[PDB]
Parts: C-alpha cells; structure tokens; sequence
C-alpha cells in the first residue's frame, strides 16, 4: 500500500563459506546467493517504483555499504537489464569485487569475531535516516547469514542483537533471517525474528534460493498483519548461564547486575559485578523443601 | 466582611497581641505551621515587638505586605516638640524627619526576609505614598526595585509574584555563582592578587 | 500499631466487612472455605494487602480546619449541614459537644438544638465575631457563655509553656526592668471606648489566635538546635553524591548440551573472483523444476501449521452449557487456591508447618478425586460428548495437581525412608 | 483512481489481445505494479516456480482478517485472465500465463528482452534547461487551450480532434467555439498523473485499425524509460505514434533520437503550496498562486478584478457562478477545489473552529468545514435558483371513457417509469415523450 | 552570528551529556504514583485544566514506564477531600493502571490534599515488597498548602526508616515540607524536588522519572532472586488460566509448577515464582553498560571519511565541523545518528564491527 | 445548514445470607 525500504545485511566471510563448501559438494556457492539476492532485489524494486534498496556487507574486518554508493566500471551483467534494476545490480557487483579484493589483501589478518551485530545496527541507523528524511515510508531488515562455519563464541552477540530487537520493535521494522549451513536453529537470530515479527528460515542447499526468497521473505510491511508467516521453529526466550553454559529454566539472577546463574556462585560472590551477597539471605534459598518428619 | 473566612481556607491566622508571652506563643505556632506545610499568615505592627529582632527567613518569610507607610501619630505633642527642636537645631525639616522615621521602620521590616543569598521573597509596599520614596529606601533595596514596579496594581503584582516564585523555584546553575557571588579560597586569593 | 499482619489476620470484623461488599472474593471464599474447609487464616494469608487497603480506606480522617468560618448563613436564610461537618464542629469545639450530649435526649431534639445554637450568641462568639448587645440570641445556649470563658482560661493554661530564648518576646521587654519613658500614644494601645473599658476587638484577635494554636497543637497528638537553625547553609560545602559505581566484567562460557586453512581459503577466493570477472548468469537462478516442488512442499508444510495456529491465536465463546462451564470454573478455582497454599507451605522452608503441608496434600488428593468424579458424571450424563471437552478444559490443573503430589511423594520417600 | 482506471481499461480488452500484449517484458513490468498488493505477492510467488499450486494453498496464506482482500485479489487477477484456472483430478488447480511468466522471468533475471526497453546513445542533454521547459510549455499550452484562455500557438489537429471526439471539450460549429464541460472540470481537478492517463486512455479508445498491443508496448516502455538520457530509434506504427506523442509533450525530438521527459516518468508512478487560497466572508478570494493555469481555472467561477505577482484577488458573483454552473460544473466540485486548495491560515482557523465546537460539545463529532458555511449555502442556493423551473417534454392523456381504462394506462406508465403526474378526479395524466410511444402501443393493445 | 549561537547552544547542551558514569541502578522498582485532585487543581494555568493534563501525562508515563521497566510494578493513589484514595493495587499489568486512570479522568477534583495520608497509604502499600526491590513514590503536587491529621515529620522519619524514596513534582512554587521530604528521604540530595515551568518541561520531567534511580553506596541490599523463564505453549483447545480463571487460547507454562499464566511478567499464582522472558532482562542492560558520550572533532585536524560510517550520509559542508566520534572505536558519526545511537540504540556500530 | 429541507409554513441475596450465617457460626465456635 505504501513504499517500503529493504535493507539486506549479508554476512559474507571467506572462512564462513569455505567450511560450507568443504562440508558439502558445492564449489563457489557464494556466487549462487549473490545472483539469487540480485534477482530478489530486482523483484523488490518491481513490487513498487517508490521503494528503495540498501545492502550492507559484513566482512572480516568491518562492514561496508554496497548500495548506495559511497563518496560518488566492469561488465558483469548484460546491459539489456532494466535501467533501475541495473543501476543497483551493477553497483552491488562492483562493490562486491572491491570488497573481495580488499579482504584478499588482508586475508592473513586474524579476526576472531564476526561483525553481524554491527551490520544490523548500521542497517537500523540507515532505516532511521531514510524514514526521517522522506515524509511516510515503511522499512524491513533481511539478514543472510552463513552458519556452516563453526563459531568461536556467540555470547558477545547477545546484547547488541537484543538492543537491535528493541529498536526494531519501536520502529515496527520486521527483521527476517535466512541461515545457510549445518545448524538447524540459531537461538539468538530466531529470538530476534520471533520477537520482531520476522521470518526465520534455514536452508541446507544453496541452489533454488529464489523460491524461498520469493515465497517466504517477500512479505512487505504493508501486508504483514494479513499474511501468516511460514516460520516453523519455536523459541523459549531463555538465556545461557554465566559459569556453566547450559540453558536454565529456573535459576538465580543477581539483582545488582541482572546476570543469570544456574547455581550459587562459588565464594558467595557474584562473578560479574564483584558484589558480596548476604550469607543469611543466601542460606534461605539453599534451604531444602519442607517435608513431614 | 468575611475576608478572614477566605484566608482561613488557605492559611492559619496568627495575630500579634499586647501580651508578650501570647505573642511569643503565636510566633512559635506560626513557625510550626510554616514548617509543617499547613501555611500561615502573621499579622503584626511595623513598630511592634516582632519587627525589633524576630527574623523571618526561608520557609518562615516568603512575602511581606507593608500595609501603609508606618507613619507616627502626627497629632502628638512629644513628636511635634521633637520635630520643632530638630528643625531649630539640626536644620532638619519636619516632613523629612517624619518620612525618614517611617521609611526606617519599613526597611527594618523589609530586611527580615533574607539570611543568605539562596533565600528569596516578595516585598510589597501597599500605599500610594511609597511611589516617591524609592530614593529613601536602603541602597540594596532601591537597586532591586525596578522602575516598572514603582506603581503597580494588585492583579499585576499577583501575576509578577507568581512568575517570580516560579522562576526562583528552579535549580541554580553552579557556574552562574561559582566566582561572581560566592568565593572559594582560590577565588579570594585571585581577588587579592588582582587588587594588589 | 494496629496495621500489622497479625492484627489484620485476627480482625474478623474487617474480614466480614470487605467480603460482604466484594462479590468475586466471596465467590471464591464460599467454595474454598465453606465446603472445602480451608482455614480462614490460611485464606487471608495470601490476601493480606487487600485487607490493609480496605482498612486504610476507612481508617483515615481529614485534618482540622475552621468549620464555623466556612458556615455562611447566606426573610428566611437556609444553611446546609452534613454529618461530617457536625463531627468536625464537635471535634473543634468541646463546649458544643458538652451542651449537645446533655440536652439532645433530655429536652429537645437535635434539629432544634442546632437551630438554637445557630441563632445563639455562642455561635457568633465561636466564629470570632464581635457580640452585639442588640442581638437577642437564645436563652438556653447563653447559659454556657461563662463556661466558655472558663474553658478558654483552661485552654490558655494548656497552651502556655516556656519559649526558646531565640523568639522569647517577654525577655525583650524584661531586658531592662527599670525602663521609664513616654507612654505610647493611643494608636499603639488596644482600642478603648468613652467609658474607658475595652472595645472588645482584642478578644476576637485572641480567639482566632487560640484557634490556630489549638489546631497546630492538635496536630502533635499522642499518635545545638539553635546553632543548626542559625547557621548559614549557603556558605557550606555543596552536597556530594555518594552513589556506587560498578564495572561489569564479561566472561561467560559457551553453551553446553573440519578446519580450513589459508591456502584453501585463498584458492576459493581466487575462484570466485575469476568467475565473477569472467561471466555471471542471472538466469541460472531458476530451479530445475525437480527441487521447486520439494521447496514448495516444505514451505506449505510449515504454512499449514502456522495457519492452523493463526486462525485462533471477554472470554472466548464456548460450546459447553453455562451451568457445566460454571461448575468447571468453580472446581478449577478451588483447586488452584489449594495448590497455591500447598506450594507456599511446601517452600516455606520451616518444618513447623508439616501438619499444614500434610493437610493440604490430603486436600489435593481429594481434589484429584473430585476431578475424576466430575469427569465420570459428565461422561454418563452427556454420553462422552462433552467429557473430552471438559477434560481438555481442565487438563493443565490436573497435571499441576498430580505433579505436586508426585513431588511430595518423591521427597517424602527420600526423606523418611 | 489511477490504478482503477488503468485496470478497468485493461480488463475491458479481449483475452486474445491480452495474451499478445503480455509478450514484451516492458508491458508486463508496468501491468504488474498496478495490481493490489496481495495479487502482486501471489504473482511473485508463482513466477519463480514452474509448477501448479491449488487455490486452497493460496487461501491458506491469507489470514482470517485479510480474507476479504483475498476475494478482491483473486477476482482482479482472474478478470485480466492473468491466472488460468484449470480443473482436473477433482481439484481447481491454478496456473500462471506462460507468456507473462516468461516475460517476468526475462525482465527480473536479465534474460533476452529483444530491446523492449530500448538502447542508449550515450549522448545526454540538459534535462532542466530543455526537457523540463519543453514539456512544461507544451502541457501548459494544451491545458490553456482546454481552459479557454487565449493562446497564440494553438494545439495540433491531432490532439484537437481527440479532444472533440472525446466527451472532453464539447464543441459546436454552429456556435463556432469550444467550451469546457463537467468532465472537463473534473479532468482539471485531477492530478498530473491522472490528467495524463485520461488523455492517453481517450487516445487508446479513439485509435482504430496501429495495433492495440503496440500502443501499450510504446506507452509502458515510455514509462520504463528514465528522463535525462538518450534512446536510439521500433515498430512502424510506433514511429507515427511517437510523432503523435510528441504532440502531447511526453517525448522530445530534435526535429533521429528521441528523449523521454519528466511526464514520461510521471506516467509510471506518483512523483507554502502554490494554489492555496483564502476565502473571506465578503465572497472574496485571495489565491497565493502564480500560474496562468490556476488563474484561468479560477476565472471560471471567479469574477477576476486584478492580480499581483504573488497572488490573485477576485470576487465571487452570481454572474461568474452561473457561468461555471452553465458550463456544467457542480458546486461539490467547486468546494472540492477550494477545500483542497485551502490556505494554511484557513485550515488552522477551521481546525480551531472544530476544536472549539468539540470542546463545547464533544459528544457530537461535527464535520470539518474549512470555509464558512455561508458561501456553501449561497452557492447551493444559486444552483437551486437555476433549478427552480422544471419542464418536461411529452403529451397529456385525457377524455378517458372508463376509469378502469384510465387507471390501467396510468398504472402501466408508472410501472415502466414514464409517468410524471396524474389526477384521478380529472382522470388525466402526463407521460414523458420517451414513453409516449410505449404508452400508445399499450393503449392500442 | 545566529548560526554560531545555535552551535554554542548545542555545545552547552552536550556539556551535560559529557559526564556519564556507570552508576549502579536498581532495575527492580516498586512505584507508587500519587496524584493531587484538589480544589487547587481546578486552575486554568494548564489547558484545558491541571487535572486533565496531569491525567493524560500520567497515562503516557505509565505506558513508557512499563515499556522500559518490564520487571517493575506500579500502584496508583489520589488525594481527594483530604483523604488518600487507592485506585490501583500494586501489580505488573499496565492495562489495569491505564484503565484506572481512564476511570479517574471523569471525576471532578475537589477538596484539599493530604500529603501525610498519601504517604501513609504508600508506606502501607510498599510494606509487602522484597528487600531487593527499590521502593519509590512519585507525587504530582499542585497545591501550596497541606492539611493533615497527624505529624508529617513522624511520617517522614518512618519513610526514612523504611528506605522509601520520594520524588515530588510541583506546579507553582516550592513547599517547605515537600523540600524537606525530598531532601531527607534521598540522603540529603535536593535535586528530587522539581517545579515545572511549562507543559513541555512537565513532559520532560515525567519522562526523566522513568529511568531507574541510582542506589546509594552505604545502602547495600545485594542478593540473588529466584526467577524462571517459562516456555510458550501452542494448544489446539482453550484452557482455564490459573491467574484469572478464564478461558484463553494459550499461555506461558511455569517451569516450577507447570501452571499456565496469561501474560508476562507476573508472579506465578501458584508457586509465587517470578516469570520473566530474556528480553525483559535485556531491556535493562543499557542501564548497566551506558555508552560513553561522543565528542565532536575540531575542524583543525583532518577527517577520516566524507560520509557517515553508520548511515552513509554526506557530511554537510559550510565553520564548525558537523562530526561526532566514538572514543572507543574512533569512527566519525553524523549529528542525526549520534542522537539515535544515544537514545534508541545502545551499541556503537563501529565498536561492534571492529574485530579484536 | 438547512437548505434541502421543505419550506416552513402551516442470587446475591442468598449469597449474603449464607455469608452471615457462616460468620455467626464462626463467632459461636470461637466463643
Ligand atoms: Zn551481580
Ligand atoms: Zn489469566
Ligand atoms: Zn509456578
Ligand atoms: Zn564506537
Ligand atoms: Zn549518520
């Protein structure tokens, strides 16, 4: 009914995609998702003539805005493509080429953490700027992540993703997630989709991605209330402990810092805020249930 | 007329009496009512026992209504003789001395409102004859008396009082008084160095 | 004092007061206390706050104020009075109460008493108005005028006390006891008449002063300093906040229930670069028609479940009859109340409540039996048509009750034997 | 109304012509955008899969709340024959048109397009200086000739003929002059997008034997093109069609290469104010507008007295109002123009008036009247004055032998809705000239 | 010089924002909102009237407070006819309080206010609260006089003994007893007694009251609270809820007694266990790890990029550099972003993107 | 604006009862 902005955040990392190719029998599967995303963006632009497109790539050493251009060309797609569609696709491919060159130069750099949270925050900031500038535009976030590569530690991603969830809920900006890899579910991203009215999808095979993109992640903000989401997974809205690394259904959270704990911390002292708990108070919770003698 | 009935709804009424003990108890009651937030109004004589030492600061004194110039009784033989003696000896005019005597008590009552620089109050002189006595008020009161307030109306004075109280109810900026009205040891040393 | 857990639980009058007014609380109470047999103290233990709120509603009174001044008579004149104002008048003027109690049942009724009081000079004197000799007043009320004088003397003695030297005006006049000067002019002395006696205007001033003093003193009922007052606060050191700072360290272990090298990574990167520069076919995105059907089947498989949940995501309309539904709700409510009490006593942590825990466990077992009996009754009456629906309606509470009993049994097995 | 009008015209076209119309991806890209959002979603779902999906599966996607929207979407999609319903094996399978599917696939995936969108000469021109000025001037000339204000360069015989043959701009040779009508005023009240679409639709209906599919190919491709760039020259009919379109100020020719203009992009989708005016209780109008088009259209129902650079001042008079009404303009349309061109001062004062009304009586939500009710009352009263005298053409029936026959004839006339007046006491009645023949035939029978 | 005046005013505004420290704040709050409904509230200084504007802003405050403090609780008291009337019991349901305010807005205010009565009622309402929660009372006072039956100083002493904290928002002028209350009840701090100057400043004060108050160093109540995270259930048939005894399509299952609850966060009606979701706790992490302020870069030095890092927007070119940087990551940000990252978001995109 | 108009011219009671009876029984039991 009204124009909507689509901000696609793609987590393209050589380490992430090499593991996918090695575990599978598909070589260069990254290209497949590139052209699948290109056709998806063309379809989004064909939905209406007043809708914009933004692409943010999260590479090893940071983030980059593939579209629109920064601070103001090779032929990779036929020039017969629609002028508006090509104006975005050619720039996207050129920035992909430049990004690959830049990251190839620093391939030896030891990056121990991903940048998906920063990419999501940048996308939200871009949505805010465009909405404030133009006046009466809807917005939508898409996150294409490669989960095949084993992650080092996802704990540090918890807080920023939750803040992004809150901001998206304030701006009524659904965020959808598409995961390509081995793990069937990503707890944090699935929580993001469920709490922001998004769509969480996990696909094992890179081929035929356009079907999923067109049938599942094509719900524009105008008809979200009238379209039922295809998500199948169910979340628990739980969090892992702080010193045992297990999901806790019932536990103790420190009042001062609201840090979760499955069991009483050793030494009767919080391991995060260095706060000493009262012995008399802590004994009460340690007391066992009452049963007749 | 029933005006005291209207006053009673908003504040308690305490009245100065000839009995010194009763007046002291009235002062204590007025202070208690001002402290507990009930709100109180104290009626006294400008040349009475309260104005000769009792001080109203902070919560105790907020508004001072000087109802008329506290002129002495002109038709008094003692005062007339004193005026004649002063005119003959010190060459002081009778009107000048009478105005001085009244303005002195008016200022005496006015000055019992402020203890420090964080205290505030509204001082209304209700008489047509104060309009020409600005030059006779103390210097620190004359400087604060603006030219637009020389002759006001009751409603306009009420509006000004409301605005002034609302303005004075805000937190003061520390920088606005850091070294211009309140001096620390370093500021005092700087003043001494600049002066020397 | 009185507003405490023990007294609120023991004040049966308050319990009978709020429950008579509140119907829903009575709805639960009738089932859980009359037929079920739950102790009233146990019932109110979890509703302490309701009792305190209902008590505070009626346990508060307005502050003292000048009522006779608010009384405006406004030829006939109509003056309106209310019970609250009558009580305020009695509280503020004990003489009126004295003349009321001894005369209302004896000589004349309350309306006549109030009319005579309003017409009398006593009301004028208590209003702080100058009494006029021309006014006739009332003969009956005037008998108390001298008693009012005596009461005023007694109240003056009640209020008199030593005053601090800071605001001691008596010391100001007694500082020099041998002062002899010129007597003040008549403008500086109380007004007097031709005959030389007082005009009476000072009396009303003293009356209003005494009224204010009495109100302030009544505030202070049964229910060093000079240095602090005289010190200049503005010149003191500015107040400094004493808030505590916190530094939150972040170090948490990962959740608990092939490696690729730089050469392979660079080789794949070179491959993708070469492919992109050489050629790119967007038409290859279209599937082969052998995987499109599978993808569509998977997506529609998810869609069916999502729609089934979404079509049914004021109480919702129900198929059961009103009587049976109400009975089911009653059973659920009583069972839930028993469960709440059982869990409270079980997790109290003190063994002194073992008898209460046992009684609540027996009550829960009886609740299970009652649920089974209701299921059987509905099964036979409705021929299984509504039995399944009722069981679905009451399924979670049955599971909770049986879980509580199972946990109690397991812990008893471990503890006792 | 934009999408509704275009969709209605496209629906009236035969299916045989639609199938050939969907050959070029350029036309498909334009037609796709006009459908409702739900229809667009379904079309995008169906385009990328080469299979048949049952209608029930599509129904599952829509929530209970949007069930109504599902009906409109499916009805609109089926009206254009875009979705071909095939029933077999007891299931009402739904499939997409193969030509439409292939066209969308080519457009989206950059497949073979046969240069439907055209080529680029890489010889750009100054759009602001030349394209904007040319199109603005030409559109202004046509609109000026429509509003009737004198203008030197009269429009070409092509557009003049289209105007006359259309309901717009009624003309009579006996009178020897051209005047605006009710539809003309509505056209002038419509926005630029709808103003262009109306003329283009009239041209589409006017053209006879130049293919209907070719005309839509050219129009939709023109909408596809972007302003400020060159495009080398196409169909044989499209050559003369391009020359004709140059007469509407859409495409600019040097005198080999044609350039689209701002209106070309305006065709595809949409995109103090000029035109806002103040109306006083003294029947005075002060319009803060500087444009001959606005001045001329205001002159229709305003007795202009003077003008300034920044604004135009006039007075409402019975003569001007009667002129506008005689031209067929409705008071509703006049008040619509005034309301949609109300000044911010008038809007703020009317908002304060509504706020005061609701504050005084918030129980009733009174309507928001931007301009004083007296002007509305006066205009409607003048319309009533014009409508005071009512006359009909027909014949009077009397001298009936039998009351039964009189009642029979009068009742038949009432049943066929051609009875205007009757009197039983006089046994007389009057019927319309249209129904005179039917009444006479019934009387004979 | 007007543009430079605007720039210097912006710098002065940022001066206060410069000083930010990770103060310890009590996320778990128990607030008692006391409203004044007396004859003094019939004045027209606030349009249409004080009662109407105050009630509207109270509704908005309730919405914001329960949006940003999911695990807190609120209660509503009013002052009418010199008596304190309770209109909302302490609970975690925002809808009940909103409906209570919608009911309150109708009745005309009359009578005198009673601060002592209101404070006693608030103390009684806050008596049954855990020691780990912060007991707060927000009063909207409009009158210049107080009529009380007892000694207000004794009530103030009792409040100090009970460790309750009182914030007072005045309308016209400072009241001595209000100042003494707000000072003695906040360890001598005198910044908790605010008098508004206009409608916009009243809105700003109401919004400021939302954020949790920092705790005192000497007031230690550190402890561990037993809470559980339930799992949402999707059922085919309606079932009776253990909290309201009403049929609902689905509800969260407690992990300690398996009873179902309609909405979160609420104390379980059976095991008296607090049920919350991870997002409810996540909403308060920014109060424990506030983002450090951003300082503008002087024009003397050389800038990094011509476009904003977070939004990719051209930096306006003209005297004063329109750039803001994050010291942690040293990434230039535009003025439009800075406010968004410091008001809506709570993470720096540059810091998140920088690997370690 | 009246232009189009034609021109002017010529039960809880039992619940309370059982409540009272039960409380009377309670009081008698305590006494
Ligand atoms: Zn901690
Ligand atoms: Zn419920
Ligand atoms: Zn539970
Ligand atoms: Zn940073
Ligand atoms: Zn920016």
């Amino acid at each position: 009914e009204s124009p909507s902005l689509l901000t696609v955040i793609i987590e393209i990392a050589p380490k992430l995609w090499t593991t996918f190719d090695e575990e599978g029998n598909e070589k260069g599967s990254i290209i497949k998702v590139l052209e699948a995303l290109i056709v998806f963006l063309n379809a989004h632009l064909a939905f209406n003539s007043a809708n914009k497109v933004a692409v943010i790539a999260a590479y090893s050493q940071g983030i980059k805005y593939l579209y629109p251009e920064s601070t103001s060309d090779l032929k990779i797609i036929n020039s017969d493509m629609y002028r508006r569609f090509r104006n975005v696709d050619e720039t996207l491919v050129e920035e992909i080429y430049k990004l690959f060159e830049l990251e190839k130069k620093q391939i030896e750099q030891n990056s121990q953490r991903s940048t998906l949270a920063g990419a999501m925050s940048a996308g939200l900031t871009y949505v805010n700027r465009i909405s404030k500038e133009s006046v009466s535009l809807k917005s939508r976030l898409l996150v294409l992540t490669c989960g095949s590569g084993s992650s080092k530690d996802e704990i540090f991603q918890y807080i920023p993703i939750m803040n992004c969830i809150f901001s998206a809920t304030k701006m009524k900006c659904p965020i959808d997630v598409v995961k390509i890899g081995g793990s069937k579910e990503s707890t944090f991203l699935q929580q993001t989709t469920d709490a922001t009215n998004g769509v969480y999808l996990h696909v094992e095979s890179t081929e035929g991605l356009i079907q999923y993109l067109a049938t599942a992640m094509f719900i524009d903000p105008s008809l979200r209330p009238i379209i039922v989401k295809p998500n199948h997974g169910s979340v628990d809205f739980r969090t892992s402990c702080y010193l045992t690394g297990r999901v806790v259904a019932v536990g103790f959270i420190c009042s001062v810092c609201l840090c979760v704990l499955s069991i009483i911390p050793p030494g009767n002292k919080c391991p995060a805020c260095d706060s000493q708990f009262d012995e008399h108070v802590i004994a009460k919770l340690k007391r066992k249930p009452v049963v007749p003698r | 007329m029933g005006i005291l009935d209207e006053v009673w709804k908003h504040k308690l009424i305490l009245v100065e009496t000839p009995d010194a003990q009763e007046t002291s108890l009235a002062l204590e009651t007025y202070r208690k009512a001002c402290s507990n937030g009930r709100g109180a109004i104290l009626l006294s004589v400008a040349r009475g026992k309260v104005s000769e030492g009792i001080d109203f600061d902070h919560q105790y004194g907020r508004t001072v209504l000087m109802i008329g110039i506290p002129f002495q009784y002109t038709e008094s033989r003692i005062l007339k003789a004193r005026l004649e003696f002063m005119r003959e000896n010190y060459r002081i005019r009778e009107n000048d001395f009478l105005s001085f005597d009244a303005m002195r008590h008016a200022a005496q009552c006015l000055g019992r409102v402020l203890r420090g620089k964080d205290d505030y109050g509204v001082m209304v002189l209700a008489d047509r004859r104060f309009s020409r006595k600005r030059s006779q008020l103390p210097k620190w009161i004359a400087q604060g008396l603006s030219d637009a307030d020389l002759n006001l109306s009751t409603d306009m004075a009420i509006s000004n009082t409301k605005q002034f109280l609302r303005t004075m109810a805000q937190p003061t900026d520390p920088k606005d008084q850091e070294g211009v009205s309140v001096w620390s040891y370093e500021d005092l040393i700087k003043h001494q160095n600049s002066r020397k | 004092d009185s507003l405490s857990k023990e007294k609120l639980l023991t004040n049966l009058k308050l319990q009978q007061s709020l429950l008579k007014g509140n119907k829903v609380l009575m709805k639960v109470f009738q089932e859980t206390v009359i037929n079920a047999g739950l102790p009233p103290s146990e019932f109110w233990s979890t509703r302490i706050p309701l009792l305190r709120a209902f008590a505070l509603s009626t346990s508060q009174k307005v502050g003292p104020y000048n009522v006779l001044s608010t009384i405006k008579p406004v030829n006939k004149v109509n003056v309106n009075l209310s019970r609250e104002k009558i009580l305020n008048i009695f509280e503020n003027y004990p003489i009126v109460k004295k003349a009321y109690t001894d005369n209302v049942p004896k000589n004349f009724k309350e309306p006549e008493f109030w009319a005579r009081f309003f017409s009398s000079k006593l009301f004028r004197k208590l209003r702080g108005e100058k009494i006029m000799q021309n006014d006739r007043g009332d003969v009956i009320i005037d008998r108390y005028l001298t008693l009012d004088q005596e009461f005023d003397r007694k109240d003056d003695d009640m209020l008199l006390h030593p005053v601090k030297k800071i605001i001691d005006l008596d010391g100001n006049i007694q500082d020099d006891p041998v002062v002899r000067g010129n007597r003040p002019d008549f403008t500086m002395q109380p007004g007097v008449d031709i005959n030389g006696n007082s005009d009476g205007t000072v009396d009303i001033l003293k009356g209003m002063n005494r009224l204010s003093e009495k109100m302030i003193m009544a505030l202070k009922n049964e229910y060093n300093d000079e240095r602090n007052e005289l010190k200049i606060d503005d010149l003191n050191e500015s107040y400094k906040t004493n808030y505590a700072i916190i530094h939150l360290k972040r170090n948490a272990h990962e959740k608990t229930t092939l490696k690729v090298s730089n050469q392979q990574m660079l080789q794949q990167l070179s491959l993708v670069m070469d492919n992109l520069i050489n050629k790119l076919d967007l038409n290859q995105v279209v599937p082969n028609n052998e995987v499109s059907n599978k993808i569509n089947k998977r997506v529609i498989t998810a869609i069916k479940i999502n729609a089934k949940q979404a079509k049914h995501n004021l109480e919702v309309k129900s198929t059961l009859p009103i009587d049976l539904l109400e009975s089911c709700r009653m059973l659920h409510t009583t069972c839930c109340e028993f469960l709440k009490h059982f869990y409270i006593h079980f997790q109290s942590g003190e063994q002194k409540q073992a008898s209460t825990v046992k009684k609540l466990y027996n009550h829960l077992k009886d609740c299970i039996e009652k649920l089974n009996e209701l299921f059987q009754d509905v099964l036979n009456g409705d021929g299984e048509s509504m039995s399944n629906t009722c069981t679905a309606y009451l399924k979670p509470v049955l599971n909770s009750i049986t879980l509580a009993t199972h946990k109690y049994d397991e812990y008893f097995n471990e503890y006792n034997n | 109304s934009l999408k509704h009008s275009v969709t209605q015209y496209l629906e009236e076209i035969p299916q045989q012509v639609q199938n050939r119309l969907y050959t070029s991806p350029a036309t498909c890209l334009a037609i796709y955008r006009i459908l409702p959002p739900l229809a667009k979603f379904f079309i995008m779902a169906m385009v990328f899969n080469e299979n048949e999906v049952p209608l029930l599966d599509l129904d599952k996607w829509v929530n209970s709340n949007g069930k109504l929207q599902f009906q409109n979407a499916i009805k609109s999609m089926k009206s254009l024959h875009l979705l071909i319903p095939n029933k077999s094996s007891g299931t009402l399978m739904i499939n997409l048109n193969p030509t439409f599917k292939i066209s969308l696939r080519n457009a989206l995936t950059g497949g073979e397009v046969q240069n439907s969108f055209g080529v680029v000469v890489e010889e750009n021109v100054v759009s602001l200086d030349l394209l904007d000025e040319y199109s603005a001037n030409k559109w202004e000339t046509i609109l000026h000739f429509m509003v009737g204000t004198p203008l030197a360069k009269i429009p070409s015989e092509k557009v003049l003929n289209l105007l006359k043959h259309s309901k717009l701009m009624e003309e009579v040779n006996s009178t020897g002059e051209f005047k605006i009508t009710n539809e003309g005023f509505q056209f002038l009240l419509q926005e630029i997008n709808s103003q262009l679409w109306t003329l283009l639709l009239q041209y589409l209906k006017m053209i006879e034997t130049m293919d209907l599919v070719d005309v839509l190919h050219f129009i939709f491709m023109l909408g596809a093109l972007e302003v400020g760039k060159a495009y080398k020259i196409l169909s044989e009919t499209q050559r003369i069609m391009l020359q004709d379109m140059r007469d509407y100020g859409l495409v600019f020719q040097k005198h080999s290469i044609f350039y689209p203009t701002k209106l070309a992009l305006m065709l595809t989708s949409d995109t103090i104010p000029d035109g806002s005016l103040i109306v006083e209780t003294n029947f005075k109008i002060y319009s803060y507008s500087n444009s001959p088009l606005q001045i001329a259209v205001l002159s229709l129902f305003v007795h202009l007295k003077a003008r300034f650079v920044n604004m135009v001042l006039g007075q409402i008079t019975r003569e001007s109002i009667r002129r506008a009404l005689t031209n067929g303009i409705t008071a509703d349309q006049i008040i619509a123009y005034l309301e949609t061109h109300a000044h911010p001062q008038m809007r703020r004062l009317a908002e304060e008036k509504l706020e005061k009304k609701l504050e005084l009586d918030p129980n009733c939500k009174e309507p928001l009247q931007v301009l004083p009710p007296t002007v509305v009352d006066q205009i409607r009263l003048w319309q009533l004055e014009l409508d005071r005298v009512i006359t009909y053409e027909g014949s009077l029936y009397s001298d009936f032998e039998t009351s039964q026959e009189y009642n029979l004839l009068s009742k038949y006339a009432q049943d066929i809705g051609v009875l205007l007046w009757k009197d039983d006491k006089k046994k007389k009645f009057f019927i319309s000239k249209e129904g005179n023949s039917q009444v006479l035939d019934f009387a004979k029978r | 010089a007007s543009l430079v005046a605007s720039i210097v005013e912006a710098r002065k505004k940022r001066t206060a924002k410069k000083n930010i420290t990770p103060y310890q704040r009590g996320i778990i709050r128990s607030l008692i909102l006391t409203l004044d409904c007396s004859e003094a509230m019939l004045e027209k200084d606030l349009r249409p009237n004080r009662h109407a504007m105050i009630i509207q802003y109270a509704i908005d405050f309730v919405h914001e407070f329960f949006d940003q403090n999911p695990i807190s609780q609120m209660g509503i008291i009013i002052m009418r006819n010199g008596l304190a009337q309770l209109v909302s019991q302490v609970s975690g349901n925002p809808q009940d309080h909103i409906d209570a305010l919608k009911s309150i807005r109708k009745q005309e205010p009359k009578g005198n206010p009673s601060l002592q009565n209101a404070l006693e009622m608030a103390r009684g309402l806050l008596l049954p609260v855990p020691a780990h929660c912060t007991r707060e009372v927000l009063i909207v006072f409009g009158s210049l006089s107080t009529t009380d039956p007892g000694d207000i100083h004794q009530t103030i002493d009792s409040l100090v003994s009970e460790k309750i904290r009182v914030k007072v928002l005045g309308l016209s002028a400072q009241v001595a007893i209000c100042k003494e209350l707000c000072k003695a009840t906040n360890y001598g701090d005198e910044s908790f007694y605010k008098i508004l100057l206009d409608e916009t400043h009243l809105k700003e004060l109401f919004n400021e009251a939302v954020t949790p108050l920092p705790v005192n160093k000497i007031n230690k109540g550190f402890t561990l609270v037993k809470m559980g995270f339930p799992t949402r259930i999707f059922e085919d048939t309606p079932t009776f809820c253990s909290c309201h005894s009403k049929l609902v399509y689905g509800g969260y299952f407690c992990p300690n007694c398996h009873s179902k609850v309609c909405s979160l966060p609420t104390v379980c009606p059976c095991c008296d266990l607090m049920l919350i979701l991870s997002t409810h706790l996540a909403r308060s992490y920014h109060h424990l790890m506030p983002l450090k302020t951003f300082a503008e870069v002087p024009t003397t030095e050389k800038f990094r990029s011509e476009d904003c890092f977070s939004c990719q927007s051209r930096f306006p070119i003209l005297l004063t550099s329109s750039r803001y940087r994050c010291e942690d990551c040293k990434q230039e940000f535009c003025v439009d972003c800075d406010v968004f990252i410091h008001e809506i978001l709570h993470n720096c995109p540059g810091c998140e993107s920088k690997p370690v | 604006s009246t232009i189009g108009k034609t021109a002017l011219g010529r039960e809880e009671r039992e619940n309370e009862k059982t409540l009272n009876d039960y409380y009377a029984a309670l009081a008698k039991k305590q006494a």
